[PDB]
């Protein structure tokens, strides 16, 4: 988790928010994915959120459903994803790497073994999308034993008890969920989250990253202005992949300009 | 925090995205409240009796057991409005939706029976109903899809993943995660996150309750065993529940063995799968070595849920209930046998349960045993499938 602490300290010093893209590992192939991720970093990504392809991504809208399918079509397996992660970490020493997991992939070969492998490859955080704080204990325990930050969701309708729990148990960052629903750029959050951001700070929660529906520079700026430490964007990024499957060159070009613009917007 | 234990031993829980936890909590509270409310109970009883046609017959099958010491009764959920047990709990869940002020229904379906049940309950009770169904299932269940649409429901084909039931399950939860303030998710089996395994059980338990009173009246004693097929577990738990404390009564659940357990082409995760975490629960799963969720295969469309209710996994663990499998060919024989010997066309799903009872009888024909098979559905829907098999075998 210490990569996050160092990132946030450095960004604070530069009066900047974090811009954090999401992609599915191995979409649309392993090699292409590796190039995609290096492009995100080169263009100014502060951290990464990386999805492991899963058969049943039930917190994901169609854009990311399709990313999973494309990775499956390329034959991408969790083992291959661990190899990709080791290489990503080997290339980039300081960038925080968070995984977006579903419970079954974590549970599959043993929860402890999952997190141990994560530690071995240099992952910094794990968010398990279908595990609520209520069910989190064995995951968060295994994470911490292996120096992995457990990422908790703070939903827009959090009560005070949830805030305190997420504040106590979370590390790395707190995921500030924009809205109800599933991932997707075609739906923007409605509710101002200023109050939740304040309450998390009061309880010494890990710094907040707003995620879901973030597709524009103004939303990145808005997140920072509201007091969040930064913003995560997935579907908007994956759409550029989807749009440009037939042109890897144009894909990287468009990813670069998009990530460059979104990162620029994180400057307070 | 919840009012009730979300787990049955090691199995169950509430493995949904955080955003859905208030929905589950609200549902649990409304259920706990409804169960103490005589008005709710009266309205439920009214619908069950006067609309769905409860109580259902308990039929003694004399011809099929002739020459053995088996006595066999069938619990006739096939006679329920809709032609399967699925109708019972959709009426209760629709009342709960109304209790909570929800005006819209989301349901998943595979074979289409739960979709049809959701649609009819929604029509009767004035709820707007949308049903998710894997595109491959939509394609092969045209009749059920049309029935749903005749009853005013929206049927939404799901093209993601494997385009089958698990994919429809995902889509339903995705919708609910963004619509829970106005919509209730009417889950169609005794599985998924708490409180669904508990609610579905309690809204199906009249099957076993009636069976108990009916068998006592007819035979003067409890059954030696009650036998039910296990897709996700609703009809089985519905039959079992009232007998769980009657430890002399065997509880036997029958998973589909498909082409044979050894072929891997089956739908028997309780006995032959691997515990995983999916669709809101920790339960035995059909899954790859990599932890990707797999489909359940069976000749019978309705035994396609690729996991199993957590209460079944628990009852198995403690040895209170025993679970077995029946293959396609076994089920098909049982289907043919009931048609010819009793003039009842059984659902191919429940034909699995019947097949195991016939096995218990045939294997030990001098054993004195009183058995109840839960005939959870009628088989009108299956005659095209059966026709086509028999034709390919040159039986016709
Ligand atoms: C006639 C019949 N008998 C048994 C079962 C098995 O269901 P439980 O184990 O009793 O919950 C089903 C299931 N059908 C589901 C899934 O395809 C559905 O309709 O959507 C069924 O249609
Ligand atoms: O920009 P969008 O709308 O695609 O959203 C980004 C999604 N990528 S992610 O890994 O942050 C992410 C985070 C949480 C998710 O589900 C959960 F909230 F239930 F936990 C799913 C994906
Ligand atoms: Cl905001
Ligand atoms: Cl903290
Ligand atoms: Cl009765
Ligand atoms: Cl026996
Ligand atoms: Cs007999
Ligand atoms: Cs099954």
């Amino acid at each position: 988790m210490e990569r996050y602490e160092n990132l946030f300290a450095q960004l604070n010093d530069r009066r900047e928010g974090a811009f954090v893209p999401f992609v599915t590992l191995g979409d649309p192939g392993i090699e292409q994915s590796l190039k995609i991720i290096d492009t995100l970093i080169d263009a100014g990504a502060d951290a990464l959120e990386l999805g492991v392809p899963f058969s049943d991504p039930l917190a994901d809208g169609p854009t990311i459903q399709n990313a999973n399918l494309r990775a499956f079509a390329a034959g991408v397996t969790p083992a291959q994803c661990f190899e990709m992660l080791a290489l990503i970490r080997e290339k980039h020493p300081t960038i925080p790497i968070g995984l977006l997991m579903y419970a079954n992939l974590v549970f599959n070969n043993g929860i402890d073994a999952f997190y141990a492998r994560c530690e071995q490859v240099g992952v910094d955080s794990v968010l398990v999308a279908d595990v609520p704080v209520e069910e989190s204990a064995p995951f968060r325990q295994a994470a911490l034993r292996h120096n992995i930050a457990p990422i908790f969701i703070c939903p827009p309708n959090a009560d005070d008890d949830l805030l305190r729990q997420v504040a106590s148990y979370g590390r790395g960052y707190t995921y500030l969920l924009s809205r109800s629903g599933v991932t997707g750029a075609e739906n923007r959050g409605a509710l101002p989250l200023h109050h939740l951001i304040e309450k998390l700070k009061e309880y010494h929660a890990a710094p907040a990253l707003q995620g879901f529906g973030i597709s524009s520079p103004e939303q990145v700026s808005a997140a920072v202005r509201a007091g969040a430490a930064g913003a995560i964007s997935g579907s908007a990024i994956v759409k550029i992949i989807e749009k440009n499957l037939a042109s890897p060159k144009q894909m990287l070009a468009e990813l670069r300009s998009f990530v460059s613009a979104m990162k620029a917007a994180s400057r307070a | 925090t919840t009012l009730l234990n979300p787990y049955f031993g090691e199995f169950g829980g509430m493995y949904v995205p955080q955003i859905l936890m208030p929905a589950l909590n609200q549902l649990e509270e409304a259920f706990v409240s409804a169960q103490k409310d005589p008005e709710f109970q009266a309205q439920f009883a009214d619908l069950l009796k006067n609309y769905a046609g409860r109580p259902t017959a308990l039929t003694k099958c004399q011809n099929i057991t002739a020459g053995t010491r088996t006595t066999l009764y069938l619990k006739r959920e096939d006679l329920l409005h809709g032609g399967a047990h699925k109708t019972n709990q959709v009426l209760g869940q629709a009342l709960l939706a109304k209790r909570m002020g929800k005006s819209e229904i989301i349901a998943e379906t595979g074979a289409g029976q739960h979709g049809v049940a959701s649609a009819l309950a929604s029509a009767l009770l004035g709820l707007k109903c949308r049903i998710y169904m894997g595109a491959k299932d939509v394609e092969r269940q045209s009749p059920n899809v049309f029935r749903m649409r005749l009853m005013g429901a929206e049927v939404i084909p799901v093209h993601s993943g494997s385009a089958t039931l698990k994919d429809a399950c995902n889509e339903a939860l995705r919708d609910w995660s963004g619509s829970y303030e106005t919509a209730h998710y009417m889950l169609g089996t005794a599985a998924g996150p708490h409180p669904y395994p508990t609610i579905v059980r309690e809204f199906q338990r009249m099957i076993g309750e009636e069976t108990k009173a009916q068998i006592l009246d007819k035979e003067g004693r409890l059954p030696d065993a009650v036998i039910a097929c296990v897709g996700g577990g609703s009809n089985a738990i519905g039959m079992f529940a009232d007998f769980i404390n009657d430890t002399s009564v065997g509880l036997i659940g029958v998973e589909p063995g498909g082409h044979g357990i050894e072929t891997g082409e089956h739908g028997a995760p309780l006995k032959h799968g691997r515990v995983g975490i999916y669709f809101g629960m920790k339960a035995p799963m059909m899954q790859t070595a990599d932890g990707q969720i797999e489909e359940s295969y069976s000749i019978s469309a309705g035994l396609d849920f690729p996991s199993v209710g957590p209460q079944h996994a628990y009852l198995n663990s403690i040895g209170r209930a025993d679970y077995v499998s029946i293959t396609d060919d076994e089920a098909l024989e049982a289907f043919k046998t009931l048609c010819r010997h009793e003039g009842i066309i059984p659902a191919l799903e429940s034909s699995h349960a019947l097949a195991h009872a016939l096995k218990m009888m045939r294997e030990q024909p001098e054993k004195e045993q009183l058995l109840v098979v839960n005939l959870a559905g009628r088989g009108d829907k299956d005659i095209f499938t059966v026709h086509d098999i028999l034709k390919a075998r040159g039986e016709i």
